[PDB]
RNA sequence: AAACUCCAGUUGACACAAAAUAGACUACGAAAGUGGCUUUAACAUAUCUGAACACACAAUAGCUAAGACCCAAACUGGGAUUAGAUACCCCACUAUGCUUAGCCCUAAACCUCAACAGUUAAAUCAACAAAACUGCUCGCCAGAACACUACGAGCCACAGCUUAAAACUCAAA
């Protein structure tokens, strides 16, 4: 299958990451 | 423990063992076996001691006894390995497992459920 | 293969018919179109191997019930 | 089976390939994807038989001698002639010798593969140098 | 248990080698074993160089001592051969003739859909 | 009913399993000449199960038996003890030019 | 390092053929497959990989011995046509 | 049977008194281990 | 008697012999083949050394040492060295897959060193140092 | 068939008969055959034991000029 | 190119690192895992099912403390490439991978197949995967996205983990 849903959640998981990083 | 002198349970009951040298009487004997046939002597002792028919192996009382012997061979493992998990396990599911005998045992033959706590020196514990 | 030539003689020698060739797509099930729209086709049809070559069942023995044919077959 | 399919529908089908086979072929009949596979393994047979041929000692003592390895083994699909590639040594004299014994030996290994009757329909056997250190042979005697 | 030490020893003059054997059996004794045989398998060149007790070794003398002891007796045996500067290299292994061989029937086919599957 | 009809039993004709040239043999580690003949002349290497035709069992009590003699002084690692080059051809494997 | 030199993975040569010599010594080597195990050896596979290449190489060869004997089994029957003409 | 069996054995084993007697019979003796296999499956003991 | 391409084993009585030397005597050319060069010594069988060359110190850099041509060059300078110190059967032994693995030993044999036996020594780890990840390329 | 333990001793025995079958005889007696009727005509005279039956068998035959040629 | 040039090759001595071949085997363990050798201890349950939280475990990475350090190696530094190159390629070296004692409790922790029992006759069956199902039990799910998030609570966790919404939005996903 593909891993379009896996990239939507890597994504937010990414950017949460760096967001709490940030702050 | 049973004395290092004590024979094994397969020769204890052989015509003419009380008169072999000495030698023999020490290869036949617990000092040079395994620690598992000691078990055997020690699971025969509290047999004999509890249970009505020592021979019977598959009553609910025979397997608490063979079990609770096994849970204290686990507990002597674990004083000198302290880091086997996976010995661990197999002490809990040990407990685990003569608590659900004991509970059954309690239920249908309290009589006997008494002379195996008192054998074998169990404080019947009921759950949370 | 080994029993082609003694089959088309016997059905010779009795006044009947014998199909011991390649089998074409559609000669019963569309028989009107390669033979003709007054084409009478088999009443019975007797099968001696009812397996083609392939070890796979022959098409006729499938296509002769779709055309409500009795077979009658080793 | 595996990934790789071996479901077949004619799997029973009895392989047979011969020259003569070629001729009554349909050209128009395209080969399929296991088609290959069929020819594939055949080659890896060839490749096999030559190959424990030439390390024995008793079927030519010349031929034993000389170590020779094959590089490739493909026959043609046409089926007229078994390719057999091998291995051309640094050696410029020896790549003639080993060359001529090869092609003196390839008549008499025919034969020798019709032992085998499996792989008894076995077109003429071809030996090829291989380009490699063989081309550089011509060039450096010129 | 039944034990089968495997000793190779420092190659030496028989005077030398017997006192190494006596001192090694007593060694098991005094820990409780009963000796049951003595085994020499000859002087020979080892298989590779082995250096012990800061020496170099190719040659050693390879001998058996087929022995009873109780299971504590083991490591206490190990400990003793690793100081003694005769031994090259010794080892305990249980007594292969108390593992009892099952017969066997033969070799069953195994299918090959299973290998694949497996 | 009838004499003539078949009977259930076992099949008399079938054959016995086949089995290796250890089947029913001791593999000990001091027997470094048994070892040797399923080890590489040149490299000694262990042969596969394909090159020994031992069964599973003895191809493992074969491998067991090389790994502890190796390594207790018995056998050597890197090539066949030349003293067993001349011993009975077990293996099917060919190498030499 | 400990053991015996010129005994492991040597040839000798015969009537100076240094080249059949070579030939001879790489085939040991591959057979042994100490050749395809030094190439692998040059960077590090993961285990994941090794696992990964040692399953499919197991496959493939099954497949490959599965696919040889039924060729060799429905090769019997490559003789002459006895029934040519019909 | 078996303590028979072993009951016999232990006089041939090895003891404090007989030691020295058993070590030097034993330095004069050779006990081999090796033998091979054929491809019939037939043992095939040493030349000695 | 029949050619055995088992070598000679030390201790034991055999009637091969090359210029009246034993073959424990007769001297050893280690060809070390890397992926990027390649380097000859020759030894006596005392571990004497008689000559040494590569690729480099036969003016070879960078790419050019891990050629075949490289090697055999070295071999051939190898070989002059060892020849005037009375060298002339040599033991190959060999280790690593480099380019200059086989070229090495046509040098040696070029510059008049007849080669009798040839070893392989390429170190193979058994179980060792964990090698440096692989390239993405 | 009971006669298959017979034959499958037989064969072990004393080997298939170089004489060669002749499927296309519907009669046709092999030595195996003959070997079995004689064994069968035996237990019916009351012996029992297999190991005997079997010996005396052998004996009957190379008495009527049989040839039986052991394997081992 | 940089780097090294107390460098390289042969020989000898030499580890608290890692475990060719066997292994084309398919075993052990609850899973995670487990493939050099030896020994000791040792692999629960004589009906099944039974927990995000109880009980005990749980790869890799990571934390705290003390050690080891061959090799590999985030980061970092240097070389090169490039429009740029915080990459891919080359070199060096660190945390880290190891040991000991504590933590942390995650994984595409995946045969992507819940446990137990039974069946091969029915319709074989949306498709693909891995032939199709029955009994029984627990767990779990109810459009997408918001969301492995917010808040609450618990936790040796404090840039964490577990449990886990809503508003606005869409006619798809
Ligand atoms: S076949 Fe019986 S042990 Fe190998
Ligand atoms: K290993
Ligand atoms: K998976
Ligand atoms: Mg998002
Ligand atoms: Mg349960
Ligand atoms: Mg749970
Ligand atoms: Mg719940
Ligand atoms: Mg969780
Ligand atoms: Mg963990
Ligand atoms: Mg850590
Ligand atoms: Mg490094
Ligand atoms: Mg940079
Ligand atoms: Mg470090
Ligand atoms: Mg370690
Ligand atoms: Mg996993
Ligand atoms: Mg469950
Ligand atoms: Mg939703
Ligand atoms: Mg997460
Ligand atoms: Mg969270
Ligand atoms: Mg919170």
């Amino acid at each position: 299958k593909n891993v379009l849903k896996i990239r939507r959640r890597k994504m937010n998981h990414h950017k949460y990451r760096k967001l709490v990083k940030k702050t | 423990d049973p004395p290092p002198s004590t024979l094994l349970k397969d020769y204890q009951n052989v015509p003419g063992i009380e008169k072999v040298d000495d030698v023999v009487k020490r290869l036949l004997s617990l000092e040079m076996a395994n620690k598992k046939e000691m078990l055997k002597i020690k699971q025969e002792q509290f047999m004999k001691k509890i249970v009505a028919n020592p021979e019977d192996t598959r009553s609910l009382e025979a397997r608490i006894i063979a079990l609770s012997v096994k849970i204290r061979s686990y507990e002597e493992h674990l004083e000198k390995h302290r880091k086997d998990k996976a010995h661990k396990r197999y002490l809990l599911m040990s407990i685990d497992q003569r608590k659900k005998m004991l509970k059954n045992l309690r239920n249908t033959n309290y009589d006997v459920f008494e002379k195996i706590c008192w054998g074998l020196g169990i404080e019947y514990t009921f759950p949370p | 293969r080994q029993f082609s030539y003694l089959i088309e003689n016997m059905a010779r020698d009795c006044g009947e018919y014998a199909h011991t060739r390649y089998f074409r797509g559609g000669m019963l099930t569309n028989a009107r179109l390669l033979f003709g729209p007054t084409v009478r086709l088999p009443d019975l049809i007797i099968f001696l191997h009812t397996l083609n070559n392939i070890f796979e069942p022959h098409v006729a023995v499938r296509d002769a019930a779709k055309m409500n044919i009795p077979t009658v077959g080793i | 089976k595996v990934w790789y399919e071996s479901p077949s529908l004619g799997s029973h089908s009895t392989y047979k390939p011969s020259k003569l086979e070629f001729l009554m072929r349909s050209t128009s009949k395209k080969t399929r994807k296991e088609d290959h596979a069929r020819l594939r393994a055949l080659n890896g047979l060839l490749y096999k038989a030559l190959t424990d041929l030439l390390c024995t000692p008793e079927v030519s003592q010349e031929l034993y001698d000389l170590n020779v390895e094959l590089s490739k083994v493909s026959l043609t699909p046409d089926f007229s002639a078994c390719r057999a590639y091998w291995k051309t040594t640094l050696s410029a004299e020896q790549n003639a010798h080993m060359e001529a014994v090869l092609q003196r030996s390839a008549a008499h290994m025919r034969h020798l593969l019709m032992s085998q009757q499996t792989l008894r329909n076995v077109p003429p056997i071809v030996f090829v140098q291989d380009k490699g250190n063989a081309a550089l042979a011509e060039l450096d005697q010129l | 248990p039944r034990y089968e030490l495997a000793l190779i020893l420092k190659a030496m003059q028989r005077p030398e080698t017997a006192a190494t054997l006596k001192r090694t059996i007593e060694a098991l004794m005094d820990r409780g074993a009963i000796v049951r045989d003595l085994e020499n398998l000859g002087e020979r060149a080892l298989p590779y160089r082995i250096s012990a007790h800061s020496q170099q070794h190719n040659r050693g003398g390879y001998f058996l001592v087929d022995f009873y002891a109780p299971t504590a007796a083991v490591e206490s045996m190990v400990e003793h051969l690793s100081r003694d500067i005769d031994v090259i290299r010794g080892n305990i292994v249980k007594h292969p003739l108390t593992q009892e061989l099952k017969e066997c029937e033969g070799i069953v086919p195994v299918p090959l859909a299973e290998k694949l599957y497996s | 009913s009838n004499e003539d009809l078949p009977i259930s039993m076992e099949n008399p004709y079938k054959e016995p399993l086949k089995k290796c040239i250890l089947c029913g043999k001791h593999v000990d580690y001091k027997n470094v000449q048994l070892l040797s003949q399923f080890v590489s002349p040149f490299t000694g290497c262990i042969y596969g199960r394909h090159i020994t035709g031992l069964c599973g069992k003895k191809q493992k009590e074969i491998t067991k038996a090389i790994k502890r003699a190796q390594i207790m002084g018995f056998m050597p690692v890197t090539y066949k003890d030349p003293a067993y080059l001349k011993d009975p051809k077990v293996c099917n494997i060919r190498y030499r030019e | 390092a400990k053991h015996l030199k010129f005994i492991a993975r040597t040839v000798m040569v015969q009537e100076g053929n240094v080249e059949s010599a070579y030939r001879t010594l790489n085939r040991i080597l591959t057979m042994d497959g100490l050749i395809e195990d030094i190439k692998h050896r040059r960077y590090y596979e993961k285990p994941c990989r090794r696992r990964q290449r040692e399953s499919y190489e197991r496959c493939r060869r099954i497949y490959n011995m599965e696919m040889a004997r039924k060729i060799n089994f429905l090769m019997r029957k490559n003789r002459a046509d006895p029934w040519q003409g019909c | 049977r078996e303590v028979l069996q072993l009951q016999e054995e232990v006089k041939n084993f090895i003891t404090r008194e007989n030691l020295e007697a058993r070590v030097e019979a034993a330095l004069d003796s050779r006990k081999n281990y090796n033998w091979a296999i054929t491809r019939e499956g037939l043992v095939v003991r040493p030349q000695r | 008697t029949k050619f055995s391409i088992y070598p000679p084993i030390p201790g034991e009585e055999s009637s091969l012999r090359w210029a009246g030397k034993k073959f424990e005597e007769i001297p050893i050319a280690h060809i070390k083949a890397s992926h990027n060069n390649t380097q000859i010594q020759v030894v006596s069988a005392s571990n004497e050394p008689l000559a040494f060359a590569s690729c480099g110190t036969e003016g070879f850099r960078n790419a050019k040492k891990g050629t075949g041509i490289a090697a055999q060059t070295a071999g051939i300078a190898a070989a002059a060295r060892a020849k005037q110190k009375g060298v002339i059967h040599i033991r190959v032994v060999v280790k690593g897959l480099g380019p200059g693995r086989l070229s090495a030993m046509h040098g040696l044999i070029m510059g008049g060193l007849e080669v009798i036996s040839i070893t392989d020594n390429t170190p193979i780890p058994h179980x060792g140092c964990r090698p440096r990840k692989a390239r993405k390329l | 068939y009971h006669e298959d333990r017979i034959r499958a001793k037989f064969y072990s025995v004393y080997g298939s008969g170089q004489r060669a079958f002749d499927l296309f005889n519907p009669n046709f007696k092999s030595t195996c055959q003959r070997f079995v009727e004689k064994y069968t005509e035996l237990q019916k005279l009351g012996e029992t034991d297999e190991e005997k039956l079997f010996v005396e068998t052998g004996k009957a035959l190379l008495a009527e000029g049989v040839i039986l040629r052991r394997v081992g």
